[PDB]
């Protein structure tokens, strides 16, 4: 009776109960599968992990993402995602709770098919409901029309909404996200004469990213600043104790989201995306998307960012119009939350789909 | 049945990267049936993965592996790592000593041993378990005497009184003196022959020590062993290498016996 | 006064999720 809530994304899958503010389980999308034939001292053979331990023994895994810029690409390496989730981390049975599952913005109609296959036959849960990831971003912000920017580990995307109806024409798509800006980080930093080689070396450089870096309101003045004082230094002590201190890093590896030429990709950045999402929209809805910007996913989550796009996307907008953007402080998990708010509505509980009905339908 | 225990000092993914060290690493793994290595300092078993790619590359079966979870009683932390060959013994069962509650198997040892259980259907012996353990330098008398109790508990656990127990006990030296033999029940009891003595060098550096040792019990697997065939491994002059090259492999020599 | 216009009401007036501790 208690409905489940799993967002699954490029990155981590994000799951828990609704009603709840927040997911239980968060953990990498990724199945991991040994390369070689023994066991863990005390353990049986395994054929996968998933999730965390996945990372943790990725030394003698082959690893897989099956979700690739939001879409999944892998069915097998999902219903491994889809059961480790269901009875290792929420640790309930899927057949005795409604189950919400998110998608991206423009996921194919077949996807949404299958995966609405595997949850009543596989999984033989009682009734279920896809959402698209995005338009429960906007519901988590008490905003039934609005636009989203929502940018993840694989994806970033700008879907604008009116009451509650996501316009697909003007969807846009940008393949630049978390990953994309964590492996750049790890680049200049080793320009700047840093190293990272080994595995855990190299995975300190994610928690650089999450907790230095920021968006500079104007990057070409911050770039000066950082070259005539040490004000915009901060330090990062490594697990061992050693401390390093990166000045211009910081926002250099999110301005990339505003400058995708940083990582050689020719596409416009998040600020025009936005805009030619805006202006793909009927001109009289316009109005309320520039005044409902609302901020979505991981890769939102720079200080900064915010007052950045309100800075660009005013330049680009009619000189008289309000601009307002919206960049909630819980946006890792505003995809969740949405679905847990709406998998919880008194008025949403006829919009399921039950069992009976697919053993009718198809 | 070619056996042996090796401490590969900071084994892990840079000494693996180097295709040098690796090659040698390889060469004398190749030596052996089963063999422990001792010192895996290795976060996500990258370099046991690939050190299994290479000894694998060509039969994907040559070896498989039995390997622990990081083990240390603070911050820092190693693994046990068995490799063995799957045509020459099987894997019955494995667990790691734990003394009673999930953290207690610390109480007594900085790195809990790991048990294996072989089926061995060429040597005499037909199963028999192998106990790894390094031990801590600074507590070296009684971690080796709690191999008594980790041997009682082989016993209890398995009903097997065949058990080979091995590896860099640091059991010479400044770590343990000839003075504190007697307090070593795995020494005093008559229960299990000692096959690396006391005279024997396990070092690769200048120090003259028995720190790595192999000792047996039950009497199938006693006399399962070729006489003579316990020694250290020197690969230093195996390999006509200088000091330098051989402490780069390790500060330790294998030490190896051979079973019929 | 349907139910869609209902369900988009309801999503605008939020609703109390319970707390999940750290
Ligand atoms: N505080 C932070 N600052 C910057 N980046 C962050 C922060 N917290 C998380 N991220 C990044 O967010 C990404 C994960 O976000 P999210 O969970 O929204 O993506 P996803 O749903 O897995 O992927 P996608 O939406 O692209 O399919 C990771 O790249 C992570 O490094
Ligand atoms: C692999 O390890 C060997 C042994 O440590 C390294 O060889 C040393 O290299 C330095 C040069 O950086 C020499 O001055 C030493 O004399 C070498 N030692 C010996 C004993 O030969 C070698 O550099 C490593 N290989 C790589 C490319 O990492
Ligand atoms: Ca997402
Ligand atoms: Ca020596
Ligand atoms: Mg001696």
């Amino acid at each position: 009776t208690t409905a489940l809530v799993c967002d699954n994304g490029s990155g981590l899958v994000k799951a828990g109960f609704a009603g709840d503010d927040a997911p239980r389980a968060v953990f990498p999308s990724i199945v991991g599968r040994p390369r070689h034939q023994g066991v863990m001292v005390g353990m049986g053979q395994k054929d996968s992990y998933v999730g965390d331990e996945a990372q943790s023994k990725r030394g003698i895994l082959t690893l897989k993402y099956p979700i690739e810029h939001g879409i999944i690409t892998n069915w097998d390496d999902m219903e491994k995602i889809w059961h480790h989730t269901f009875y290792n981390e929420l640790r309930v049975a899927p057949e005795e709770h409604p189950t919400l599952l998110t998608e991206a913005p423009l996921n194919p109609k077949a996807n949404r098919e299958k995966m609405t296959q595997i949850m009543f036959e596989t999984f033989n849960v009682p009734a279920m409901y896809v959402a698209i990831q995005a338009v429960l971003s906007l519901y988590a912000s008490g905003r039934t029309t609005g636009i989203v920017l929502d940018s993840g580990d694989g994806v970033t995307h700008n879907v604008p909404i009116y009451e509650g109806y996501a316009l697909p024409h003007a969807i846009m798509r940008l393949d630049l996200a978390g990953r994309d800006l964590t492996d750049y980080l790890m680049k200049i930093l080793t320009e700047r004469g840093y190293s990272f080689v080994t595995t855990a070396e190299r995975e300190i450089v994610r928690d650089i990213k999450e907790k230095l870096c920021y968006v500079a309101l104007d990057f070409e003045n911050e770039m000066a600043t950082a070259a005539s004082s040490s004000s915009l230094e901060k330090s990062y002590e490594l697990p061992d104790g050693q401390v390093i201190t990166i000045g211009n890093e910081r926002f250099r590896c999110p301005e990339t989201l505003f400058q995708p030429s940083f990582i050689g990709m020719e596409s416009a950045g998040i600020h025009e995306t936005t805009y030619n999402s805006i202006m793909k929209c009927d001109i009289d809805i316009r109005k309320d998307l520039y005044a409902n910007n609302v901020m979505s996913g991981g890769t939102t989550m720079y200080p900064g960012i915010a007052d950045r796009m309100q800075k660009e996307i005013t330049a680009l907008a009619p000189s008289t119009m309000k601009i307002k953007i919206i960049a909630p402080p819980e946006r890792k998990y505003s995809v969740w939350i949405g679905g847990s708010i709406l998998a919880s509505l008194s008025t949403f509980q006829q919009m399921w789909i039950t069992k009976q009905e697919y053993d009718e339908a198809g | 049945l070619k056996i042996a225990a090796f401490n590969i000092r900071t084994f892990g993914e840079t000494k693996m990267s180097n295709a040098t060290l690796a090659s040698y690493i390889v060469r004398i793994v190749r030596r052996y049936d089963i063999v422990l290595i001792q010192e895996v300092r290795d976060s996500h078993l990258v370099a046991v993965g690939k050190l299994l790619d290479y000894l694998n590359q060509d039969d994907p079966n040559t070896y498989h592996y039995v390997v622990s979870e990081p083990l240390g009683r603070n911050s820092y932390k190693e693994r046990y790592l068995f490799l063995f060959r799957p045509n020459k013994v099987s894997v019955l069962d494995t667990y790691q000593y734990d003394d009673g509650c999930e953290s207690c198997g610390n109480d007594s040892f900085s790195r809990e041993p790991a048990v294996v259980k072989f089926s061995s259907h060429s040597t005499k012996v037909k199963e028999f378990a192998i106990v790894a353990l390094h031990s801590a330098p600074s507590d070296a008398v009684a971690e080796i005497n709690s191999l008594y109790d980790v041997y009682l508990d082989v016993q209890q656990k398995w009903h097997l009184n065949d058990v080979m127990l091995m590896g860099d006990f640091n059991a010479d030296c400044s770590y343990v003196t000839s003075s504190q033999w007697s307090s070593i029940r795995l020494r005093t009891s008559s229960t299990f022959q000692w096959l690396i003595p006391d005279s024997a060098d396990t070092t690769a550096t200048s120090t003259n020590c028995a720190y790595d040792r192999i000792v047996v019990a039950g009497s199938l697997l006693q006399s399962s062993v070729v006489p003579g065939s316990a020694a250290p491994f020197d690969f230093q002059a195996a390999y006509g290498l200088s000091n330098e090259m051989a402490l780069a492999i390790s500060d330790h020599y294998p030490v190896e016996v051979t079973l019929t | 006064s349907d139910a869609r216009s209902d369900l988009l009401s309801a999503i605008r007036q939020g609703f109390q999720l319970r707390r999940v501790e750290e």
